[PDB]
């Protein structure tokens, strides 16, 4: 049950972190270069997923 | 955050768990002793590359991106001992132990062989990691899930739990290959080590507090 | 065992939407709005895995 | 995508639900019946509210953003038939099924209230739907479930299952209310767009599903 909020904050610090460079990204004015960070941000917050879920569906399954 | 924040929350981390399994392992039988002393040494070995990544250490330039020496090195080290971890619980023979090992040492050698390739034959070697990884995931949920099904019903149930645990997360790893640095780079390297400190982290670390979950209640 | 898929593959899907307005916005120039449709794809995803896990939790917890 | 094609998607899941449910139910005895034509009002009311926003119909401007009409007409309507089914489950008197449906409705109505609202003072309104809710997740984890508790394995096994499903995922549409075009408009009108299409799908036609694969293991 703890294994939720472990999933739930580690998610939100990562999106923190993505947020991140999408505003550095748009500090530049370069629309690719927000673009670039903004894709990586949704590939990596997909990949995400597949991690949390793993992990619970492996402790709790 | 920056790439050497990253490095050192991973570096904490795995200094964490290390703690954690050193001390929870002050209780422990004879045929015991093995589980706490090789998470240990997963633990702390992972913590070690961490705090060399941290340091600056092993950023190799390839082509026009980085690959960091230290991250495969570690996990060539920590994997086998993954794997003999789980080969313990399945209560898995000589033989068919050298065979996981080697598997695993081909998944982990291919891919920093790989990362390390500036050309487009990079991807050559991923696909014979890939392959290697396929047999390995094979033998956990084919040949040791049977050896470990003759165990008792607490070692069988903690195997398929760490069992399941190492053949999905670890699925994730050729992905982040692919779609980093070392791949297509459509990760920026920040986001790349984000993800791989926490598949690290859980694959040993949370692996690791499984185990200690399970062993108090069998024995106590 | 399937709602594994489900939620796997309705998280790509609202990846590739997320991702079209991305490059929607990346297609104006317009640093402030690639940001924009970056923001709304990094919060959409970080409430996409409440919902999947909710979904998770519920069926198999 | 655009909205309408969104909405679209949202109609038809929502008749793919309606189908299975009137389907199932020909199968159901005098006391199931009522269940399987609850699960067809909840899809089938959504579904052509899905069709009326597909349709361009109910796009109410409110300031600088747009509020979907037949979003909030529909939960208006479809969410006390699931609270319904959930008391039916429970085994819940005539009183304490007003006081759910009462605390039901001011949520949705007060939700309604306040994304019609161009000023700061939809706060408010949110702030007395927000209040109401945590009142209705009270009776469904308590008083609620004391009830369910007294019925047999499989009926209570259903309600804890469908009660966890809604507790959770109900808990996530104020937050897109406050994140998108309602609010402080994070969200861009086709990702709120998409949330609550996913969402209304699971809370409907999933909450459904769970309930069709476990009344068949009852009666068969
Ligand atoms: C503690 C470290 C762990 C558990 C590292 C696991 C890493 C892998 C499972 C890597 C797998 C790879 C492939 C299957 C294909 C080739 C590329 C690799 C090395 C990333
Ligand atoms: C089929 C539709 C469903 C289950 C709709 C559920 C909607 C809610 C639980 C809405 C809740 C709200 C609050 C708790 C605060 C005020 C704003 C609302 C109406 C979005
Ligand atoms: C919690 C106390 C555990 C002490 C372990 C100290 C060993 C550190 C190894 C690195
Ligand atoms: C600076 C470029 C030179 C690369 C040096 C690579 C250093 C490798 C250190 C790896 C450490 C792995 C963990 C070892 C634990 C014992
Ligand atoms: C790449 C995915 C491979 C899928 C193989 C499926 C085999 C099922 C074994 C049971
Ligand atoms: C790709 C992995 C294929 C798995 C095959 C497993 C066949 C053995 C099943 C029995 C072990 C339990
Ligand atoms: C193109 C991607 C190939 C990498 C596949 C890695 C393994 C996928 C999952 C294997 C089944 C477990
Ligand atoms: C699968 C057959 C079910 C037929 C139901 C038709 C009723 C449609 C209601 C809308
Ligand atoms: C175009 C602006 C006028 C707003 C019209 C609102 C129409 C409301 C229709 C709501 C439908 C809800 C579902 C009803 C099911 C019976
Ligand atoms: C807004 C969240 C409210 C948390 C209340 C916690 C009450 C616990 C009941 C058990
Ligand atoms: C905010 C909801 C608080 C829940 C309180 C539940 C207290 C009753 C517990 C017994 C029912 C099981
Ligand atoms: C500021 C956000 C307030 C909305 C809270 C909605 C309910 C949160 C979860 C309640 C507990 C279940």
């Amino acid at each position: 049950g703890a294994v939720f909020i472990f999933v739930g904050a580690l998610t939100v610090l990562f999106g923190a972190i993505a947020y991140g460079e999408v505003t550095a990204a748009a500090a530049t004015g370069d629309a690719a270069a927000v673009q670039e960070a903004a894709v990586s941000a949704i590939l990596g917050l997909i990949i995400l997923l597949g991690i949390n879920l793993g992990l619970v569906a492996a402790t709790l399954g | 955050v920056g790439l050497t924040t990253l490095f050192w929350l991973g570096a904490i981390g795995m200094l964490v768990g290390t703690l954690a399994f050193a001390w929870a392992g002050r209780d422990a039988g004879s045929g015991e002793r093995r589980y706490y002393v090789t998470l240990v040494g997963i633990s702390g070995i992972a913590a070690v590359a961490y705090v060399v990544m941290a340091l600056g250490v092993g950023w190799v330039p390839v082509a026009e991106r980085t690959v960091f020496a230290p991250r495969y090195i570690n996990w060539i080290l920590t994997t086998p001992l993954i794997v003999y971890f789980l080969g313990l619980l399945a209560g898995l023979d000589s033989r068919e132990f050298g065979i996981v090992i080697t598997l695993n040492t081909v998944v982990m050698l291919a891919g920093f062989a790989g990362a390390m390739v500036p050309g487009i034959e990079r991807y050559a070697l991923f696909g014979m990691g890939a392959v290697a990884f396929l047999g390995l995931v094979y033998y956990l949920v084919g040949p040791m899930t049977e050896s470990a099904s003759q165990r008792s019903s607490g070692i069988k149930s903690l195997y398929v739990r760490l069992r399941n645990l190492t053949v999905i997360l670890w699925a994730i790893y050729p992905f982040i290959w692919l779609l980093g640095p070392p791949g297509v780079a459509l990760l920026t390297p920040t986001v790349d080590v984000a993800l791989i400190v926490y598949l690290d982290l859980v694959t040993k670390v949370g692996f690791g507090f499984i185990a200690l979950d399970a062993a108090a209640t069998l024995r106590a």
